[PDB]
């Protein structure tokens, strides 16, 4: 069974930081591309970042380019997101998402309203 | 007897082979186009300018048949049914100039899909007029969603329309170079991208598609002779 | 020899019948009276000029393409040889270069045989490959096969002519109608080869330059042009040669009647040259639109021209002038013959063995 | 007028070989073009 | 939604109350079936030419 | 909150199910069949090459007679072949050219097909005028039709990209049962030998066993890592095999309620597009994105042969009810019969 279980997050004051984790099981973690997505209150799903199978290729959305950091540990089957200088706009539920197929360059549907290879996100609230 | 059954089966096969020969003439002489939208892009208005899961609109340019298909009543998960369009002449990608970033991720998926690697994409950066008024007012900025805009300068290959202020010219050219970065990074001579600065109502849209398709077919012919 | 002496006497009679209606010397100054040396025959000339005319074919070593020379002194009298003080004409150049020319002709003969044999083998292999693989089949492949077949037929006919007709002088002496039929077939096949080159040019130009969109060509006109049309000029030339210039087995190339066939071939090849120019222009503009690197642009537009040259037969258009200089002329002869005889091999190699689809299909089939 | 086009090259070569060469046989001494000859 | 979680729980209860057999017993039956129908499998035991309609 | 309790309780049941399955696994299939003799190299040859479709083939289905078969191409045509003679019998133009599945009624009187139009179209082959006309148009799915199989001349089960499966009553146009529970696009379905149950594979990496009459999911099978693209019942109906985008085929036992064997190889890196069993079930045939088809020893998980005759991805395959031949379709527009 493909399982993704995100941890971390919670209430943090503005200008703080957080460390999100995603524990994966049920598939060969080392041959899949990974993504972080979020869903702000009263809004749709938005892509955050992704990391290649070996971790060499990384990309971020414009709003978090210099603030967020995505990392993976293949040996432990875990994905990371380091969030720094958090501002109130960052409050949302963050989901750990796996690309549909292994050894693939493209990554479809990870931001769809319903997607099977996505965990139950972790609430991140940035407020005073 | 059996010899009469086999004779009948040959006549039945022969008659079907005749219709298929004519069926192949129409199919080969018509170009199929997939119309794709990133959301609120204005493709519906463009279509108006020329359970059902697919819509069709047939139009003629210089005696040339064109067949354009729009997806309806299909879920947002495209990774399965997108494979059907691996043999179309080109994919028309309509985008409203963070929906823009979303449109960029969908274009990268389409460009780098193993089944769609040889398929060309015509890109319609739609709603130039809407971007103009928003850019002129300045209440909203592209810097918040794309920090690289600060260090971007209008290309020396830019051809702004007469009466276009420099601010809007940079904005529309910056968005164009976002899609071009993805397209040039891959597609080693197998497929090409045709950007266009368009309005949802301009009559020149169908002429643009006709010119882009002709270049695509010309390049395919040249590649079959190993000339290009 | 006897034939040569007979031709000498025929020429003697010809310019003995000459001098009819004797004119009067024009201008001023002494003039050299018309005379018959014994081989050629000179007309009225003034004092102090050098006359020219082609060398006769009386002797085997005489080269007709050379020029005889005759000088009338400024005193009104012809050249008097210093050794014997008798009227003398310069016939030395008629056979001065014959030995080396024959030595080179032997090499050219063997080169042509080798080139046509290799072309036959490689083109047979390519045609077998094309027929064998149905997947590779298409309208371009359909025309490629016809071109290959015409190449093979032309090469076989040329090999037979070189090995059985040219060295067998007794057969030509007999002059049977059999080699007349053979010559008819040879001319027809040569014209068909050139016109199939033209057909390839026309289809390629109509796929890349004009009517690119949704274009499915009707091959019927290509079959008519490649195979049917070359039969008209060949028939006209055959009739004219059977009427005006009938000779022993129609092997002579000294009749202006060969232009009946070669002219239209030259026009078709010039049209193919213009097609090549237009196609290269279109390719250069396509590379420019993408902003291709200039060095890559030139390399690619030179590779395209080089690969198109064998297909469209452009070597028959860009080699009109043979330099007079002996070394340059020898190099020209070698280059032209190498390009001509090996053209089929070049076409087969380029369009069958280097084709990506052919290689991929062959490799995938080779598993079993 | 002869056909001097490149298409006639092979024909001209064959004709020259037939004429000059003694049926692809032994070499003959050259013809005389000396002072005593015309 | 909350309805989906209740529907999922109801389904999981149904799947958890079924009777299961040992894998060894299940594997043996699969082995027995293959052994019984082995002689009737044209693709497993090739059929002599002139006996298959695709010769 | 109640959501956490429901989510927490669901995790509690999954642990219970896993424990029960773990208790039944006293011995693996591999060691049970370790002492039996190998199948040996099986070499098959292409006996027929069916040509005539203009575009890539998406689905094919053998008739119950083991001679006739139907193929669907995206050119907008349905072709019914006579495999023995290679002659074409019917060329049915389609209103929509984006067909994705086709089915041959077991009686041989009807054929069905569907695709991006979200409609299942049934065609009457035995019309009084001899021509083939569309008899019924089944609407109601909100997604493309992926698979369909006739139960009889008046009932048909479908799978749709809308994540649901439906049972239809032909000649009324209404679906009498809807099979919900999958979260991703349902990609393939397979009817049990007795027709009482059927299994479906979806894009959520899970396969579900359904009760046709009752209309509820009886079991759910997991173990694949990616989308399931093909599914097929074992001949005796007590097991089934699936093909996935993870480049592996797996065998599941209904009574043991768990996976039994995984068929994979290091050199196999592409996805599986179709799957089928041999007459006795000893052999498992799978089509692959890499243009090839592999023959697996179902009992021992060894690879026994390969079919390599296609120039494009293999999209479908099937074994005749008599087991005398196997048909394979490809995007290269050709169909091949292997024996
Ligand atoms: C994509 C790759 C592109 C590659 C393109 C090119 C690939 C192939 C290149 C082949 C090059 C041609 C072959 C070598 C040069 C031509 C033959 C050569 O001139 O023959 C040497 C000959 C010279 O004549 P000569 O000596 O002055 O005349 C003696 C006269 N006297 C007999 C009266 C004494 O030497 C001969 O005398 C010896 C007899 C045989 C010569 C070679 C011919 C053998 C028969 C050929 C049969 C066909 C072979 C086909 C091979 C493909």
């Amino acid at each position: 069974q493909v399982q993704l279980q995100e941890s971390g997050g919670g209430l943090v004051q503005p200008g703080g930081s957080l460390r999100l984790s995603c524990a994966a099981s049920g598939f060969t973690f080392s041959n899949y591309k990974m993504n972080w997505v979020r869903q702000a209150p009263g809004k749709g799903l938005e892509w955050v970042s992704d990391i290649s199978q070996s971790g060499a290729s990384i990309s971020y959305t414009g709003s978090v380019k210099g603030r967020f950091t995505i990392s993976r540990d293949n040996a432990k089957n875990t994905l990371y997101l380091q969030m720094n200088s958090l501002k109130p706009e960052d409050t949302a539920v963050y989901y750990c998402a796996r690309c549909p197929a292994p050894f693939t360059r493209d990554c479809f549907d990870v931001t769809s309203t319903t997607y099977a290879y996505r965990g139950q996100g972790t609430q991140v609230t940035v407020s005073s | 007897d059996q010899r009469n059954e086999e004779k009948a089966q040959r006549e039945a096969n022969k008659k079907i082979e005749k219709q298929l020969q004519k069926d192949k003439q129409v199919y080969r002489a018509t170009h199929r186009l997939l119309l794709l939208g990133a959301g609120e892009s204005g493709k519906n208005t463009i279509v108006k300018q020329m359970t059902s899961g697919i819509f069709e609109t047939k139009f003629q340019v210089d005696k040339v048949n064109f067949h354009m298909f729009d997806v309806g009543a299909q879920r947002d998960e495209r990774r399965k049914w997108i494979q059907c369009f691996n043999d179309v002449t080109a994919i028309i990608f309509v985008v409203a100039s963070n929906r823009l970033q979303a449109a960029l991720k969908l274009f990268d998926s389409i460009w780098n899909n193993k089944w769609l690697r040889d398929t060309s994409v015509i890109l319609f950066l739609n709603k130039q007029d809407l971007l103009a008024e928003k850019v002129l007012a300045g209440k909203s900025k592209i810097e918040d969603y794309f920090p690289e805009f600060a260090r971007y300068t209008t290309p020396e290959d830019a051809t702004p329309e007469p009466g276009e202020d420099p601010r809007v010219t940079r904005a529309k050219y910056f968005i164009r170079d976002e899609f071009l970065r993805i397209s040039t990074a891959s597609g080693d001579g197998r497929h090409y991208c045709y950007p266009h600065f368009t309005c949802s109502v301009d009559t020149e849209n169908i002429r643009r598609v006709f010119n882009d398709c002709r270049d695509i077919i010309q390049r395919m012919h040249l590649r079959q002779y190993e000339l290009l | 020899y006897v034939v040569g002496r007979k031709k000498m006497m025929d020429a003697q009679y010809k310019c003995y019948d000459r001098m009819q209606q004797l004119p009067a010397y024009q201008g001023e100054g002494p003039y050299c009276n018309r005379t018959w040396d014994g081989w050629l025959c000179w007309d009225d000339t003034p004092a102090g000029v050098l006359s020219y005319q082609f060398c006769p074919d009386y002797f085997p070593d005489f080269d007709p393409s050379e020029k005889v020379t005759k000088y009338c002194d400024e005193k009104g009298v012809w050249f008097k040889h210093p050794e014997n003080n008798r009227t003398w004409s310069n016939y030395t150049m008629c056979n001065a270069f014959t030995p080396e020319k024959l030595k080179n002709a032997y090499v050219l003969y063997y080169l042509a045989i080798v080139g046509h044999s290799l072309s036959i083998f490689t083109l047979v292999i390519s045609l077998g490959i094309f027929v064998f693989f149905r997947s590779l089949g298409c309208q371009r492949v359909t025309l490629h096969k016809n071109m290959f077949l015409t190449y093979i037929l032309n090469s076989m006919i040329i090999i037979i002519h070189l090995v059985e007709v040219v060295p067998n002088g007794e057969l030509v002496r007999r002059d049977p109608v059999s080699c007349k039929i053979l010559h008819f077939f040879h001319q027809y096949m040569m014209a068909c080869n050139y016109f199939w080159m033209l057909c390839e040019g026309i289809y390629l130009h109509t796929l890349i330059v004009v009517a690119v969109f949704t274009e499915k060509q009707r091959l019927r006109w290509y079959y008519l042009l490649g195979w049917g049309f070359p039969l008209v000029p060949t028939t006209i030339h055959a009739i004219t040669r059977a009427v005006y210039f009938n000779d022993n087995c129609w092997l002579s190339v000294e009749t202006h009647l060969l232009y009946i066939i070669h002219g239209p071939v030259m026009a078709a090849l010039v049209v193919n040259f213009f097609f090549l120019l237009n196609i290269v222009r279109v390719l250069v503009t396509k590379m420019r639109e993408t902003h291709e690197a200039e060095s890559h642009m030139y390399l690619k537009a030179v590779k395209a021209t080089m690969i198109l040259v064998p297909l469209l037969g452009i070597q028959f258009v860009v080699f009109p002038w043979r330099p007079s200089n002996k070394m340059l002329g020898k190099i020209y002869d070698y280059v032209m013959h190498s390009l001509i005889h090996f053209q089929g091999f070049f076409v087969a190699t380029i369009y069958c063995f280097c084709n990506n689809e052919v290689q991929t299909t062959v490799k995938r089939q080779w598993a079993q | 007028x002869k056909c001097n086009t490149a298409t006639c090259a092979t024909q001209r070569l064959a004709e020259f070989l037939r004429h000059s060469s003694n049926n692809f046989g032994p070499i003959l001494p050259p013809t005389n073009v000396g002072s005593n000859t015309p | 939604s909350i309805a989906q979680a209740r529907k999922l729980v109801e389904q999981l209860k149904m799947e958890a109350n079924i009777d299961r057999i040992k894998v060894s017993k299940a594997a043996a039956d699969l082995m027995a079936y293959c052994e019984a129908h082995a002689k009737e499998d044209p693709l497993l035991t090739p059929v002599p030419a002139s006996e298959n309609p695709f010769r | 909150s109640e959501l956490d309790q429901l989510r927490q309780e669901a995790e509690q049941l999954k642990n219970q199910i896993r424990d029960a399955r773990k208790a039944c696994a006293d011995a693996t299939l591999s060691q049970i069949t370790n002492n039996i003799d190998p199948v040996g190299r099986i070499q098959m040859r292409t006996r027929r090459t069916l040509r005539g479709h203009l575009a890539k083939i998406y689905a094919m289905h053998w008739g119950t007679d083991s001679r006739l078969l139907v193929s669907a191409s995206q050119d907008g045509k349905l072709i019914i072949w006579d495999s023995y003679t290679t002659n074409k019998v019917h060329a049915i133009p389609l209103r929509s050219s984006w067909v994705m599945t086709c089915a041959y009624a077991p009686s041989g009187n009807y054929v069905a097909c569907g695709g991006l139009d979200n409609i299942c179209s049934i065609y009457n082959l035995k019309t009084r005028e001899g021509n083939v006309r569309v008899s019924r148009e089944l609407a109601g799915h909100t997604g493309y039709l992926s698979c369909c199989r006739f139960l009889d001349d008046n009932q048909i089960v479908t799978s749709s990209g809308d994540t649901t499966c439906a049972l239809w009553d032909i000649e009324t146009g209404q679906q009498t049962t809807t099979f919900t529970g999958h979260t991703g696009d349902v990609m393939s379905l397979s009817l049990a030998p007795d027709t009482r149950l059927f299994v479906s594979g979806a894009c959520d990496a899970s396969a579900k066993l359904w009760d046709v009459r009752e209309g509820m999911c009886r079991q759910t099978f997991t173990g694949h890592e990616s989308d399931i693209n093909a599914i097929c019942f074992f001949p005796n109906g007590n097991a089934f095999a699936t093909g996935s985008d993870d480049a592996t085929c797996r065998l599941f036992d209904l009574r043991a309620d768990q996976e039994l064997m995984t068929y994979s190889h290091d050199n196999i890196i592409c996805g599986i597009t179709s799957v089928s069993f041999s007459k006795s079930g000893r052999l498992l045939l799978a089509g692959y994105d890499d243009f090839n088809c592999n023959v697996w020893d179902a009992l021992k998980a060894d690879r026994a042969g390969v079919l390599a005759g296609h120039d494009n991805r293999v999209s479908c395959l099937g074994v005749t009810d008599d087991g005398m031949a196997v048909a394979t379709g490809s995007w290269d527009s050709f169909l091949k019969i292997w024996n």
